[PDB]
């Protein structure tokens, strides 16, 4: 594992999740039992 | 159950069906069709 | 040991209606402001 970094562009990998993109800080609040967020189109658009 | 008082309990069965759930923008469900 | 409870009463079944009831998660991804 390597560093977090913050409103970038930048590859990454989330427990075997592969994508590109931005990572910002998020208010939403994911119940216990879940991990991943998707949106209408059905593609990850949050993260725990 | 158990034994010495006043209890209710209710049986359904479920069958396969679709459903059209609401999520708020909290993310829980409030509504079903 | 298992003991035969006797002195119980017999009626006939009873039924009644859910109003919407019995929903559940289906799956475990978070969802907002959505129709699914
Ligand atoms: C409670 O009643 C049941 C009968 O419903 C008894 O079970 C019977 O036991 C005898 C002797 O062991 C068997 O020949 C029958 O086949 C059994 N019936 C059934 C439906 O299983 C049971 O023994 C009673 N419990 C007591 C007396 O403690
Ligand atoms: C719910 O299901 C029960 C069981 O099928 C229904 O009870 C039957 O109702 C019919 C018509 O009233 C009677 O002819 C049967 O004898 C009833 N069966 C029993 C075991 O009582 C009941 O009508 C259904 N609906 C409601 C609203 O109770
Ligand atoms: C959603 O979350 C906010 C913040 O906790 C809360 O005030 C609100 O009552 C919740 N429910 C809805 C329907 O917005």
């Amino acid at each position: 594992s390597t560093n977090l970094v913050k409103n970038k562009c930048v590859n990454f990998n989330f427990n075997g999740l592969t994508g590109t993109g931005v990572l910002t800080e998020s208010n939403k609040k994911f119940l216990p039992f879940q991990q991943f967020g998707r949106d209408i189109a059905d593609t990850t658009d949050a993260v725990r | 159950l158990a034994l010495h008082g006043a209890a209710a309990y209710y049986v359904g069965y479920l069958q396969p069906r679709t459903f059209l759930l609401k999520y708020n923008e909290n993310g829980t469900i409030t509504d079903a069709v | 040991q298992c003991v035969n409870l006797t002195t119980r009463t017999q009626l006939p079944p009873a039924y009644t209606n859910s109003f919407t009831r019995g929903v559940y998660y289906p799956d475990k991804v978070f969802r907002s402001s959505v129709l699914h």
